[PDB]
């Protein structure tokens, strides 16, 4: 299963 | 002099958080990151007690960057005529636990335990200086591998700590509460463990329980792993969908799950090296 990041800012 | 003081290497990151270089500081060799924001993309700005105009990022950093603790300390500033530079601290060997949860997938709770004891220390530090984060997620954590030591990084997204309701926010969206979702409100200690309550999920399942706004807001918690009912109570308070219902501080440091945490370096010499 995907994992990913999250962006900010 | 900027450029005379520092030696840049590699870029480590760019992204919302500006564009961040490994470098070496000159006069003793000390290993730094060095952070480059443009001014176009502050948002937020304070004031220090110089009376100076910066970025929001600096005055929060000098708050929180007195004395040890878990955060990636401000070392010195720069302004230049489109952007700001920010020299902080680079511990070696790193690496951010986003990508050692991805390696490692779901972290022993002993381990989970250790760290997430260390963020909230982390945390509370900042809060009693007076500073929220704002962006609390593993991406913003820093794990020194030989020290077995956690640092906050990147208060960009963070805001001077106060007891009236926010209606800003620029965090990470699958780390934010379910009253911000909503209705665009939250108050900063409840939203904050709801954040360490995703944080934690993280650690002792591999990845964050929700990414669309519906979970979010549904506040189911299914656990992915085998996690114990201790850690569960735990994590199922801390996302309490009423924010008054999450646990302090103080009540998560008090829970059971919690006892008999690590040292640091206990837990480098058992899990990192
Ligand atoms: O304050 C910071 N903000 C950072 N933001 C960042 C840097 C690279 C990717 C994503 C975010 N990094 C640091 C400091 C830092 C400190 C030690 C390091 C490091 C970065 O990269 C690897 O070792």
């Amino acid at each position: 299963r995907k994992r990913r990041r999250h962006p900010s800012g | 002099p900027l450029e005379s003081q520092y030696q840049v290497g590699p870029l480590l990151g760019s992204g919302g958080f500006g564009s961040v270089y490994s470098g070496i500081r000159v006069s003793d060799n000390l290993p730094v990151a060095i952070k480059h924001v443009e001014k176009d993309r502050i948002s937020d700005w304070g004031e220090l007690p110089n009376g100076t105009r910066v970025p929001m990022e600096v005055v929060l950093l000098k708050k929180v960057s007195s004395g040890f603790s878990g955060v990636i300390r401000l070392l010195d500033w720069f302004e230049r005529p489109d952007s700001f530079v920010l020299i902080l601290e680079r511990p070696e060997p790193v690496q951010d636990l986003f990508d050692f949860i991805t390696e490692r997938g779901a972290l022993q709770e002993e381990l989970a335990r250790s760290f997430f004891w260390q963020v909230l220390e982390a945390v509370r530090h900042c809060h009693n200086c007076g500073v929220l984060h704002r962006d609390i997620k593993d991406e913003n954590i820093l794990i020194d591998l030989n020290r077995g030591e956690l640092k906050l990084i990147d208060f960009g997204s963070g805001a001077l700590l106060k007891d009236t309701v926010y209606t800003d926010f620029d965090g990470t969206r699958v780390y934010s509460p379910p009253e911000w979702i909503r209705y665009h409100r939250y108050h900063g200690r409840s939203a904050a463990v709801w954040s360490l309550g995703i944080l934690l999920y993280d650690m002792v399942c591999g990845d964050i329980p929700f990414e669309h706004d519906e979970e979010i807001i549904g506040g189911q918690v299914f656990f992915r792993q085998r996690v114990s009912s201790e850690c569960q109570h735990l994590i199922r308070w801390c996302l309490a969908l009423r924010p008054s219902d999450r646990p302090t501080f103080e009540e998560i440091q008090n829970h059971p799950w919690m006892q008999d945490v690590l040292l640091p370096q206990e837990t480098a010499e058992i899990h990192l090296h």
